[PDB]
RNA sequence: AGCCAGGAUGUUGGCUUAGAAGCAGCCAUCAUUUAAAGAAAGCGUAAUAGCUCACUGGUCGAGUCGGCCUGCGCGGAAGAU
């Protein structure tokens, strides 16, 4: 679910995640999950997520997604031993460090808003919270 | 046995499933 | 008196006074004799044209004695039935059907005066079309 | 139509800049005018619950220092990753 | 009556009542609604 | 917070059930005398009924209430001499 349609390369390293996110701030929308946590979502977590969070508001209203994958993350199979190559890609995943939007969200009123980011909030990994644009 | 090498065991597992593929079918 | 010892309230059709998937059970019975009681409404069935429903106070005390004691009819049924609409709103509130004269649900809302309960003539004609968009159509404004 | 207490910085850096945001103060410089840059040292529970109001970001308003009546617009503010808590704000004069 | 990893409220007529050092959950309603440890 | 009463009329709101009636599923929330009262709160009746809610009346007299940033705490917590 939710993959680049096209990619520079096959693989990629570990990386670290030292840092604070840049996206603080609720844009497309107007309400928001703001991130606190740090650490990985995998595409199937931001989709369990979507959907939870879809069948809520149902129809009416928007929901735009911040964060995209793009971080191949491989693993080696069952039982090998090491070090005979790298592994094959295995799934996507988005790293997110503090302070990092998540969701945002169109005209909806805000008691079921928060309604649908709690219900959304729990398929995730990581600890997030409730957030308003602000005017400047 | 087992003996942990990977080869050694997928050679058994793919008879074991091939004599299935046959005695499902007849 | 309106303080009814045992009511069970049901409007009737004009149509008849003594069957069973209309009148009985879905009134009641309890020392109830509708038996009488297609002696009794159908004159009520005869002051006007049939085919409509006519509320009625079910007055039942535990004295035996007993009576029907009509209310004049309610307007949403009239409304769908001028707009002539053979099922119901079906469709959203969002789409109007009926379509009905403004003197009327005036002129047409002065016949229940009798059970209309408000007291400015027009906040009660206002009810009346409150009781116009309980169909989910609303009468030309 | 707003008023807002304040006194003049001398310590700054990052260092400085830390020992009061932890003091339940945070920086704000305040220029415009052809004159000197003057930052100043805001108390926070104070700002916290006066900006609240949307009107904060465009009404023209006082910030009280040495009876010099600064008056002065909004400009920027640094709120804090994460926590319902501010950094640094820019108030232009006008 | 669920024991459950995390009790909270579900009848507006439940209550929680801590007893000893553990949460409890009554409701004069639904019986269905005891549980412990939260 | 408690204690004494009402808590609504047109109207079963149209519909959908052979019978939706506030409460088996929609459309919708529209207009009403009135302290005010949801064409709709749970319980319940096959559907109706019946019984407790928001509002309010007195009684009682003064603190009570929902969230926010916070230090330390409990549950989560099962292993082999």
């Amino acid at each position: 679910m939710l993959q680049p349609k096209r990619t520079k390369f096959r693989k990629m390293h570990k990386g670290r995640n030292r840092g604070l996110a840049q996206g603080t701030d609720v844009s497309f929308g107007s309400f928001g999950l703001k991130a606190v946590g740090r650490g990985r979502l995998t595409a199937r977590q931001i989709e369990a997520a979507r959907r939870a969070m879809t069948r809520a508001v149902k129809r009416q209203g928007k929901i735009w997604i911040r964060v995209f994958p793009d971080k191949p993350i491989t693993e080696k199979p069952l039982a090998v031993r090491m070090g005979k190559g790298k592994g094959n890609v295995e799934y996507w995943v988005a790293l997110i460090q503090p302070g990092k939007v998540l969701y945002e969200m169109d005209g909806v009123p805000e008691e079921l808003a928060r309604e649908a980011f709690k219900l959304a909030a729990a398929k995730l990994p990581i600890k997030t919270t409730f957030v308003t644009k602000t005017v400047m | 046995c087992y003996g942990g090498d990977i080869s050694r065991k997928k050679k058994l597992l793919q008879k074991q499933k091939e004599g299935k593929k046959r005695m499902k079918q007849i | 008196a309106k303080k009814v010892q045992a009511y069970v309230k049901l409007q009737v059709a004009a149509g008849m006074a003594n069957p069973s998937p209309p009148v009985g059970p879905a009134l009641g019975q309890q020392g109830v004799n509708i038996m009488e009681f297609c002696k009794a409404f159908n004159a009520k069935t005869d002051s006007i044209e049939k085919g409509l429903p006519i509320p009625v106070v079910i007055t039942v005390y535990a004295d035996r004695s007993f009576t029907f004691v009509t209310k004049t009819p309610p307007a949403a049924v009239l409304l769908k039935k001028a707009a002539g609409i053979k099922s119901g709103s079906g469709k959203p509130n969002k789409d109007k059907v009926g379509k009905i004269s403004r003197a009327q649900l005036q002129e047409i809302a002065q016949t229940k005066a009798a059970d209309m309960t408000g007291a400015d003539i027009e906040a009660m004609t206002r009810s009346i079309e409150g009781t116009a968009r309980s169909m989910g159509l609303v009468v030309e404004d | 139509m707003f008023t807002i207490n304040a006194e003049v910085r001398k310590e700054q850096g990052k260092g400085a800049s830390r020992r009061l945001r932890a003091a339940n103060k945070f920086p704000a410089i305040i220029y415009g005018g052809k004159e000197a840059p003057l930052a100043i040292e805001l108390d926070h529970d104070k700002v916290m619950n006066m900006q609240a109001k949307a009107e904060f970001y465009s009404e023209v308003l006082t910030i009280v220092v040495d009876g010099k009546e600064i008056k002065v617009k909004a400009q920027d503010v640094q709120r804090h990753p994460y926590k319902p808590k501010l950094q640094h704000i820019d108030f232009v004069r006008a | 009556m669920k024991v459950r990893a995390s009790v909270k409220k579900l009848c507006r007529n439940c209550k929680i009542v801590k007893r000893d050092g553990v949460i409890r959950v009554i409701c004069s309603a639904e019986p269905k609604h005891k549980q412990r440890q939260g």
